């Protein structure tokens, strides 16, 4: 990454506050609410018919702290996002067809979840260095796309 | 296309708002400004720093606008055509920024409204910046 | 909004497409393919090599359906109405997706009708596909 | 900027075709034509009312000129797009207040302006390796924004 050791540390010391299961099942529900179409991915989900079916379907809460499991230890390679995410890049181009764009979608859903739980906590300065994060992370994530 | 349910769920959200829009306005450019510094150089009269009483004034400005939009959501193109005209001929801002203020107002709503920013407002009031999107660069070819 | 001017410039340079709209269209999704992979993730199912006949068969369908949004320039939603369903609601391709064929398509045409590829043209083909493409997209949520 | 050797070899052999005062020109007064918003930073170039009237400014064609001038000798230093393009990147962000979004319109233009001129000859995969020298260069252009 290019941030700033004061970029790096606003980052990890938020991420410290995080609860994984409840932001990563929130994240990736309000994922397939905002943006309906990412639900192309999930059909064997179940029932994602409504906000209330989507927020509360299982399968998607538990998807959801599998990626930011996954997201959360990459911040801890935040100096080498590209290798630490190489092999869950070439899984989702060759394994899971999930179309780069969807990593941005997340990112930005992932920010107004993190505004949403820390309210005043989620200044702009500290916006401005997950967004970095996220575009980051889109990015490795989507590296190794042929 | 704003549905019945989406155009309740806005006005509920920017009832809520109220007195506030104005602080939110500011809070949300403040937010772009930082996250997407490309977004400054539209700017360069302005005194971008925190608490700049030219960013708190254009903050107003905006929110205002977006009141008179969520008041006129049945009938917006019209109640923006000034506004619409102003962009398209005079400001000409690129269309992608549009996106990133509403994103910067998304992100400022739900760190104010924690009750109020569930999953279905959040769907409403995206499909809603975005219309707002689509009118404020309708003239610009 | 298409102006008459964009009207006839659309209905000019598609006319000269005529007969090559189906290898135009197979063309355009091949530039597509080499150079935003990420496209290639909404055709598992095909076989994407050079000369493919799934290819040859898809790109015939797409220039149909632009070459009919031609024929009917003035009532476009309706009579894209069908595909702008499959899209939607089977599809989901994500909308930055059109933007990538929309220039590959201009880049496709630019290669092969020099003459009336003129930046009027080039400007009116733009906005065109842009509307095919609003369309498309118009009832994802 | 993943220039592959053959990648390489065919951006170099077109570019060599290249008439770059002409491609210049065609490539700006084209896009002040397509994206007539982007007029807005030439108010002092005069009539720009018409597609004749923009396409044939002795002043887009200077300019043009000018722009594609700096692009080519980009392509002579692929390996330090970042360093090539530093103080022109300052430039448009601290002096001219150019938002960074003009260099990927202008890139296609380019895209679409190499197309047009050599026909058939901008093959598939020749556009793809202009693909990634054009968001190369966008981007190199835009690292110093800030
Ligand atoms: C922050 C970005 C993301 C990260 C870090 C991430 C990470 C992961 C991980 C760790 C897995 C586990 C699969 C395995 O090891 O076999 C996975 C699977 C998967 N991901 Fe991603 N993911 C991300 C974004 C997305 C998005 C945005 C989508 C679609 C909206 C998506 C679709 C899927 C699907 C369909 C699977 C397969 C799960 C299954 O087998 O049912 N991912 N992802
Ligand atoms: C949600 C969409 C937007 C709304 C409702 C909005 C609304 C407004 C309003 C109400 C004004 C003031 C008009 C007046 O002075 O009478 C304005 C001006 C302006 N807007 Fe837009 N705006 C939007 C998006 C943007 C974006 C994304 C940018 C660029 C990043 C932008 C750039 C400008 C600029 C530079 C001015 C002039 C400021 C000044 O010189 O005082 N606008 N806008
Ligand atoms: C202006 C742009 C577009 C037009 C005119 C268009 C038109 C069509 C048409 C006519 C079909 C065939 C439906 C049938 O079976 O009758 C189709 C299918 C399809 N399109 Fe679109 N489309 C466009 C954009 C896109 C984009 C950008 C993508 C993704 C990169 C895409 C992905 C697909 C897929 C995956 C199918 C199904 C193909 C198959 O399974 O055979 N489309 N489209
Ligand atoms: C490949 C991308 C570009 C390159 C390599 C480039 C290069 C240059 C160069 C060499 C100059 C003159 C430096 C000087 O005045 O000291 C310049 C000036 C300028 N550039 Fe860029 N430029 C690019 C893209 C753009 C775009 C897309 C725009 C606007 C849409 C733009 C706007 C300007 C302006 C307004 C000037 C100053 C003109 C004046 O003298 O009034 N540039 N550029």
């Amino acid at each position: 990454m290019h941030l700033t050791p004061e970029e790096k540390s606003a980052v990890t010391a938020l991420w410290g506050k995080v609860n994984v299961d409840e932001v990563g099942g929130e994240a990736l529900g309000r994922l397939l609410v905002v943006y309906p179409w990412t639900q192309r991915f999930f059909e064997s989900f179940g029932d994602l018919s409504t906000p209330d079916a989507v927020m509360g379907n299982p399968k998607v809460k538990a998807h959801g702290k599998k990626v930011l499991g996954a997201f959360s230890d990459g911040l801890a390679h935040l100096d080498n996002l590209k290798g630490t995410f190489a092999t869950l890049s070439e899984l989702h181009c060759d394994k899971l067809h999930v179309d780069a764009e969807n990593f941005r979608l997340l990112g930005n859903v992932l920010v107004c979840v993190l505004a949403h739980h820390f309210g005043k906590e989620f200044t702009p300065p500290v916006q401005a260095a997950y967004q970095k994060v996220v575009a980051g992370v889109a990015n490795a994530l989507a590296h190794k796309y042929h | 296309v704003l549905s019945p349910a989406d155009k309740t769920n806005v006005k509920a959200a920017w009832g809520k708002v109220g007195a506030h829009a104005g602080e939110y306005g500011a809070e949300a450019l403040e937010r772009m400004f930082l996250s997407f510094p490309t977004t400054k150089t539209y700017f360069p009269h302005f005194d971008l720093s925190h608490g700049s009483a030219q960013v708190k004034g254009h903050g107003k400005k905006v929110a205002d606008a977006l009141t008179n939009a969520v008041a006129h959501v049945d009938d917006m193109p019209n109640a923006l055509s000034a506004l619409s005209d102003l962009h398209a001929h005079k400001l000409r801002v690129d269309p992608v920024n549009f996106k990133l203020l509403s994103h910067c107002l998304l992100v400022t709503l739900a760190a104010h409204l924690p009750a109020e920013f569930t999953p279905a407002v959040h769907a409403s009031l995206d499909k809603f910046l975005a219309s707002v999107s689509t009118v404020l660069t309708s003239k610009y070819r």
